[PDB]
């Protein structure tokens, strides 16, 4: 196994006090930890990003 | 095809009636430093008249800049160095 | 001469590259997988006695 | 505060043993 | 095509070298695959070295270090054969402790010529890369790609089984070891060498530097990144903290320490004396002193952090809008000459300082700053403390730092005095030949120690300050004053910082010496401030505003250590120094005069002729003097362009150049060296609440000079109005009116 790369660690923060509704998002807190309830109508394609 | 210079701080700039006469007719009218005030606001009215007088004389410059570009002048120009001695002679003339 | 000689399979299962398409690339390697393939073509019988591949050729 | 070569030796085969 | 050809040639040919070498026994069916050495593998290790030497040195190139990079020599074959060597050792050792001439190696001079060649190797191929000018141009091509593939060789050395090659290095230092000291051929201490050069490898190696062509023009999207990283290895990966884990995980600190404790009576020293004081300074390049001492508690200091943040949060929503962009408010100013200036603002509508900060900032036309384009880099040399930022912070651990914090704490208590009399040795003969590395890294390694030390005492009183008591001799003095001397005459910068650096904490020694005890400092300090370097440290402000910033708070540090160790001889005035006479100081000398001092200090005639010659150019100095001398304008505009960085400095160096201002303009009393006006534009936005903060104690003292300096303000110019003038331009230099100018007749 010669191919080795560093591993891209994924942090997963659940168990939020509040949950936001869709109708109650707004732009004053981006960047924060937010639950929001919903109802998916489509999924896309498994696409890959270009992460690095 | 020389068009045009670009404009610098020069020695019939300061010698205008807008520029160093206006700092002698008007700083001491203008400039009140007080011990009641706070540094800050004395600090910025020393600050305000002569940003005032930068943007009247040299409105291109940064005032930062414009200090500086004073500095370079101050260092340079002979005929702003006998005005200043000037100033001095008159005022120790009286 | 340097680009033609070869080396052996268990020289092949040691990588000494970075990636596969890197050690695929190299030269005297990829003659190395040239011969053995062409060696897994010649010579590949099944239990009955025939080669396979000599037949799918034909 | 001397740092013996003797005592660096001991406590290289000490810790090859058992490595605490 | 010659070049390609020749380079898929020697790519190809270094390949079935690296087959060659060994294999990693897919044949046995171990869950770990042992590594198998091939069939005449020594050979080719050999031949490695062979390549290494004829292509590599002779010819300016380095195609075979790469070459030898992409096939992952180092990683696959040199280590694991170490790593094996080094196991099987070390069970051969057990086994052999418990029951000797039981189970020996079969072909133990084979393992260990091949274990020698592979240290061999990793001190060839991870040496560090200088690039200086005059070089090939295979060199400056391959220059950042080999700097990436020495951090994979660095990443994997400190990260294979968490770096049993350590390990490895110091076996092969201790078969040396273990022969007596008159039986050790030289090869044997070459050898031990060797492997503290592996060491000082391991320590020093760093990301490279991005470099960028400046021909064309630089286009409108810029640089968009300087990360010099391989894709695996991180920043974590290099950083100090594995190195310390790993080397005290592998022992490699108790081996430095008992080298270093018995240099002189055990080793060798001419051959290790120099490879020890680099491994020490490839450790202490990056570390703050300050920092490595702490005085819930990472949470504590998290929330002051957020509290600092929060105010400057505060003092920036201040300005913010309360109202969206798209709000139109446009205001119409006038000075009381009738004009009408428009603003477009909101929270400009209300204040005038807030307009007239968008009237400065609406103009898109900036000045020509002139940049030095950091010319210490060209040089061949490591980020240290001379041009890493003063805000740059090494993050230890807790265990990692208390493992560095006992190392240099042994470190100093066991053989810092007898490395640094060794070193001071050897280069008191080697002083014309060594180039700027050795001052630089020899200068630091004693300003470092020293500062610890003198922390470490400050802090906690059981450490002795005499433990750094060889810093203090003639022979160091002489060194250090004659690096800065010839650093200063050949207009070097880089020594000239490092030995200003050594020189501010060589005076913090003798003044803490002096304080804990009141002799021979009178000696030492007649000594250091002898000759012209009064003049010297008199001149280093002046032409201190050109360079970097670091240099500045050199200046900063050095002028304030200068000034607080001669303010305590203004009234003792013990201040007999030896100074250079210009015309003749010749004397006929007296027989019968020196025949009485003969009978005063029991000394011979000979010395007496020398001690009446140097008591003749025995002069005395004022402090007045120094004072005066050193209030020169330029010196005020290096402190002023030192106080303009306030954001990145901490409260300590602004506290120095607030002190040295008090200095200035109460105590010497001439004030018109202040009286100009970028300090009163700094003053203005240190004491905003952009600025400094409220709560931190640095604005207090700014806040009194302040008040103190527009007090006098207004007095010189109620007194006189044609100083409206004088704050502009650069004071005057007539002679009839200067006197009326600096301070008013």
């Amino acid at each position: 196994s010669p191919e080795q790369t560093e591993r891209v660690f994924q942090i997963s923060f659940f168990n939020l006090p509040t949950v936001h509704r869709i109708r109650d998002i707004r732009s004053e807190k981006i960047g924060s930890l937010l639950s929001i309830s919903g109802t998916v109508t489509r999924t896309s394609e498994v696409r890959p990003e270009l992460y690095k | 095809r020389k068009r045009r210079p670009q404009v610098k701080l020069t020695a019939e700039k300061l010698l205008s009636d807008k520029g160093l006469p206006y700092v002698l007719k008007n700083a001491h009218k203008r400039i009140r430093i007080s011990s009641k005030k706070n540094s800050y606001d004395n600090l910025s009215n020393i600050i305000q008249f002569y940003q005032l007088w930068a943007h009247e004389l040299f409105p291109k410059a940064k005032f930062k800049d414009f200090m500086k570009i004073c500095q370079t002048v101050g260092k340079t120009d002979p005929v702003l160095r006998e005005y200043r001695v000037s100033l001095f002679r008159d005022e120790m003339g009286m | 001469d340097p680009l033609r000689e070869e080396l052996t399979l268990e020289s092949l299962s040691n990588v000494k590259a970075n990636s596969y398409s890197e050690w695929i690339t190299q030269p005297n390697v990829s003659r190395t997988i040239a011969r053995e393939l062409k060696s897994f073509l010649l010579e590949y019988t099944d239990e009955t006695g025939r080669s396979v591949y000599g037949a799918r050729i034909r | 505060k001397f740092f013996s070569k003797e005592s660096f030796l001991a406590d290289f085969d000490d810790s090859s043993s058992n490595e605490d | 095509n010659a070049a390609d050809f020749s380079l898929t040639v020697l790519r190809a040919r270094i390949a079935l070298l690296a087959t060659a070498i060994g294999g990693p026994d897919y044949t046995s069916q171990i869950d770990p695959p042992p590594y198998k050495l091939g069939d005449d593998c020594l050979a080719c290790l050999k031949d490695l070295k062979r390549w290494f030497k004829l292509v590599d040195d002779q010819q300016k190139r380095w195609d075979v270090a790469m070459a030898v990079a992409e096939y992952r020599i180092l990683t696959d074959d040199l280590l694991p054969i170490l790593i094996d060597w080094e196991n099987k050792c070390s069970l051969a050792a057990k086994l052999a402790k418990n029951n000797p001439d039981h189970e020996e190696f079969r072909n133990k001079a084979y393992y260990d010529k091949i274990a020698l060649n592979c240290l061999q190797l990793l001190v060839l191929m991870t040496w560090p890369l200088i690039v200086t000018e005059q070089s090939s141009s295979n060199q400056i091509t391959l220059y950042g790609e080999l700097k990436k593939h020495q951090l994979v060789y660095k990443k994997t050395i400190l990260s294979m089984e968490s770096g049993k090659v350590l390990r490895a290095a110091i076996r092969l230092a201790l078969d040396v070891i273990k022969i007596d000291r008159l039986s050790r051929t030289p090869r044997d201490n070459m050898v031990l060498k060797l492997v503290l050069n592996f060491f000082r490898n391991v320590i020093a190696i760093e990301p490279g530097e991005f470099t960028i062509n400046t021909k064309k023009s630089m286009p409108k999207k810029g640089i968009t990144s300087i990360d010099t990283l391989p894709p695996n290895v991180s920043m974590d990966d290099i950083s100090l903290n594995t190195v310390i884990s790993s080397f005290h995980k592998n022992k490699v600190f108790g081996f430095l320490l008992t080298l270093t404790s018995s240099l002189s009576k055990e080793f060798d020293q001419d051959f290790i004396n120099i490879p020890l004081l680099e491994i020490m300074f490839y450790f202490t390049k990056d570390v703050n002193q300050e920092l490595l001492f702490p005085r819930t508690s990472a949470g504590f200091e998290l929330s002051k952090l957020l509290q600092k943040e929060h105010q400057m949060r505060k003092n920036v929503i201040k300005h913010t809008s309360a109202r969206h962009s798209r709000f139109g408010g446009l205001l119409s100013i006038q000075t009381p000459d009738k004009t009408r200036l428009t603003v477009s603002g909101s929270q400009a509508l209300v204040d005038e300082k807030i307009a007239l900060q968008k009237l400065d900032d609406s103009k898109k036309w900036n000045k020509r700053i002139i940049k030095k384009h950091q010319s210490v880099a060209a040089e061949g040399l490591p980020n240290s403390l001379l041009n890493s930022q003063t805000g740059k912070a090494i993050f230890f651990t807790e265990s990692n730092g208390k493992h560095f914090k006992e190392f240099i704490n042994n470190f100093i208590d066991s053989g810092f005095n007898i490395l640094l009399h060794s070193v001071t040795n050897y280069f008191t003969t080697e002083q014309d030949r060594m180039v700027t590395l050795e001052q630089v890294e020899y200068l630091l390694f004693f300003a470092w120690f020293v500062k610890y030390q003198l922390l470490r005492s400050k802090i906690d009183n059981s450490a002795d300050i005499k433990q750094v008591s060889e810093a203090l001799k003639e022979v160091t003095f002489i060194l250090v004053s004659s690096l800065l001397r010839s650093a200063y005459d050949l207009k070097n910068w880089t020594v000239t910082h490092a030995g200003m650096i050594a020189f501010n904490e060589l005076l913090n020694l003798v003044s803490r010496t002096k304080a804990a005890q009141e002799t021979d400092i009178e000696f030492i300090v007649s000594r250091l401030f002898s000759d012209e370097r009064i003049q010297l440290l008199s001149n280093l402000p002046k032409i201190g505003s050109k360079y970097s910033l670091q240099f500045m708070k050199s200046c900063i540090e050095l002028t304030h250590s200068v000034l607080k160790v001669l303010e305590q001889y203004s009234d003792d005035k013990t201040l007999v120094i030896e100074g250079k006479s210009r015309r003749q100081k010749k004397f006929n000398i007296s027989e019968g005069d020196i025949t009485k001092l003969i009978e005063e200090e029991n000394v011979d005639r000979d010395e007496a002729l020398d001690i009446l010659t140097s008591s003749l150019r025995s002069i005395e100095v004022n402090f007045q003097k120094v004072q005066a001398n050193y209030m020169t304008e330029p010196v005020i505009e290096t402190y002023i362009n030192f106080l303009e960085r306030f954001r990145e400095l901490e409260d300590d160096s602004i506290k120095k150049v607030f002190s040295f201002f008090h200095r200035v303009f109460v105590q010497a009393k001439e004030q018109a060296l202040l009286f100009r006006f970028d300090l009163i534009i700094l003053l203005r936005e240190m004491l905003s609440p952009d600025g400094l903060d409220r709560m931190s104690r640095s604005r207090k003292y700014v806040s009194q000079f302040s008040d103190y300096f527009l007090a006098r303000l207004k007095k010189r110019l109620k007194k006189s109005p044609a100083w409206f003038v004088g704050l502009l331009f650069p004071p005057l230099h007539n002679s009839e009116v200067g006197f009326y100018q600096r301070y008013g007749e």
